């Protein structure tokens, strides 16, 4: 399995971590005008997961299940135990992690739902070395109390950071200073509008790549810019693959 | 899902130095320019578009007035084109006349110049942002080593070092005509070496040249699309102080580029 380990993490392993994230998940992608990969879809269930493996501090090891279809987790292993959300395709309990105790955690893969369960947004969730090494710590033993903090972490410092050049060089930059951060509203506008920019991207294809309706994407100054076109760099330059939208 | 086909959208149009596309004094005669105004709200600068190919302000349609490069570009009736198959837009923000070739081009930068239609070469003279976010986009450039690009000897050439969140000469202006511009100093362009003898990469006074368009590939590059080149660190040594314009290949990381905003 693709792997990060705390004991090499650093900006080059980290960036390696990412880039192969990208390509395994854009295996047999599909590609509009943009040149932006699109995710696959109506995938069979037996071939829809790529799995990651993540090692902590102590030399402790989780093993994520990726949804191919959408760049979310639906589930993980720790040890012979495994934890599934509640919003994980139905039957893949029959193909991940089949020989463990499975557990379901009584909460949806998705920010609002892990925000509402956990009691604490993001915003508030610092990201960083640290912390990724504790959300894999704490997912491990799994601490109920700490289980959806961890997610808010893991899924944005390995999926979204994917998703997204702008979050993956965030992460970067704290690798190489040093410092936690908490995600601004530039991290969470793209966070927030993945699935609808991937929308306005293949939906431009017959409007000469102009989108139906208008996303609102953060700098770090917090002025909004209004992306209503495939013409901004912001999203072109970022934005590393989409969800299936349109034929 | 009626969202994968959107009937129209009103928009505006950029370009260069950050001028947008106006039909001059507003007026509705068949045949009316168009013209570089500075940006605003007037519905003579915006531009509805449509699935049958056509872009519209004033309920009349966008158009090339002659076969040949050089003729104004006009807004007339829009029955004229029935039989027309349109406009064009490539993703590097080339707008073609799909029968003709032709494309929007500003031959000077100056306010309430003609557009005309002309032959693609892909200068910057002929890179549109169309959006309604008109302004520059400011921001860091990062390629190799996690380094940023940086305008140095007195705003005349680029290379890497490393990056500080606080350092004025690291931050870029990006315009709608595809130029990467110095952000305290922004008629400052980055550009292509205008010496055959020379590949290095420079920063020049903005004149609307090949030299001078850059689009941000989302494979990760900074492409010169007229000269089937790339941004490249030479050598792929940050240490040379160099940045090069090379053909596109996957041997070192130099070639990879990120904005960061
Ligand atoms: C941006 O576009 C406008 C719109 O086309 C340019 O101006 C126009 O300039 C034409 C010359 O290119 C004017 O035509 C002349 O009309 C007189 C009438 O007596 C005629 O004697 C001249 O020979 C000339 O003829 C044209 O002959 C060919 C015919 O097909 C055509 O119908 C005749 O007009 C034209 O009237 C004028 N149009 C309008 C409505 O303004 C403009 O060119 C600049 O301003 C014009 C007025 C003129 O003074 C030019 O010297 C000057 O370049 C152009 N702007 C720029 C800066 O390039
Ligand atoms: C694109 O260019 C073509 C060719 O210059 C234009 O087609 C001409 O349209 C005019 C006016 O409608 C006719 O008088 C000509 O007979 C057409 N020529 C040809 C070769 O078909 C077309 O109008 C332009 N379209 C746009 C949208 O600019
Ligand atoms: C509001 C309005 O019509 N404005 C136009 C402006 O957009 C531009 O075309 C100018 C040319 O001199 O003529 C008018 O001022
Ligand atoms: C989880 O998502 C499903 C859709 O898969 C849904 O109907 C439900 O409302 C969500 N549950 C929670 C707790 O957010």
């Amino acid at each position: 399995n693709l792997s990060l380990s705390q004991s090499n993490f650093s900006a080059d392993t980290y960036k390696s971590f990412i880039k192969n994230l990208r390509k395994q998940l854009t295996i047999g992608a599909s590609y509009g005008s943009a040149g932006i990969p699109i995710l696959k879809h109506s995938v069979p269930i037996c071939e829809r997961f790529l799995l990651v493996d993540l090692t902590n501090g102590d030399n402790e090891t989780i093993t994520l299940a990726i949804n191919v279809e959408d760049a979310g987790f639906a589930a993980y292993r720790a040890a012979d135990r495994s934890y599934f959300f509640q919003n994980a395709p139905p039957i893949a309990s029959y193909v991940i992690f089949t020989d463990t105790n499975q557990n379901i955690m009584n909460f949806n893969n998705t920010f609002e739902s892990i925000e509402i369960v956990g009691g604490t947004t993001r915003s508030e969730t610092p990201l960083g070395i640290m912390h990724f090494e504790a959300s894999i710590f704490h997912l491990f033993v799994h601490d109920e109390n700490y289980v959806p903090t961890s997610f808010l972490v893991l899924i944005q410092m390995v999926l979204e950071a994917a998703k997204f050049k702008f979050i993956e060089q965030k992460v970067i930059h704290s690798i190489m200073d040093m410092e936690d951060f908490t995600p601004g509203l530039a991290m969470l506008s793209l966070e927030e509008n993945w699935t609808q920019l991937s929308l306005q991207l293949q939906a431009s294809e017959s409007l000469n790549g102009v989108f139906g309706d208008s996303v609102s994407l953060y700098n770090s100054m917090d002025e909004p810019i209004g992306v209503d076109s495939m013409y901004y760099p912001i999203l072109t330059a970022n934005m590393a693959f989409q969800l299936y939208q349109c034929p | 899902n009626e969202q994968c086909s959107p009937q129209q959208r009103t928009t505006r149009i950029s370009g260069r130095d950050g001028l947008c596309v106006d039909v001059y004094g507003a007026l509705t005669a068949d045949g009316s320019r168009v013209i570089l105004y500075p940006c605003g709200q007037q519905q003579n600068q915006q531009w509805t578009f449509y699935p049958d190919n056509t872009i519209r302000s004033l309920g009349k349609c966008l158009a090339t007035s002659a076969l040949s490069s050089g003729s104004n570009v006009v807004i007339t009736n829009c029955d004229y084109l029935r039989y027309d198959d349109g406009w064009m837009v490539s993703s590097s923000g080339t707008m073609m006349n799909k029968s003709s070739h032709l494309v929007l081009t500003a031959n000077a930068a100056t306010s309430r110049t003609n557009l005309t239609g002309e032959n693609n070469v892909f200068a910057a003279k002929q890179a549109w942002r169309i959006g309604n976010y008109v302004e520059p986009i400011v921001t860091t450039i990062i390629g190799l080593r996690h380094m940023c690009l940086e305008a140095t000897d007195n705003d005349t050439n680029v290379w890497l070092e490393s990056c500080v969140k606080n350092k004025t000469k690291q931050y870029w202006a990006l315009y709608s005509d595809d130029t990467i511009r110095v952000n305290n100093n922004r008629n400052l362009c980055v550009s292509s070496s205008t010496d055959s003898s020379s590949k290095l990469i420079v920063i020049r006074r903005c004149d609307g040249s090949i030299n001078q368009r850059w689009v941000f590939t989302p494979q990760g590059t900074i492409s010169n699309p007229g000269y089937e080149a790339v941004m490249d660190v030479a050598q792929n040594d940050v240490y040379l102080k160099k940045i090069v314009l090379s053909s596109a290949t996957d041997k070192g990381n130099g070639q990879q580029w990120t904005v960061f905003y």
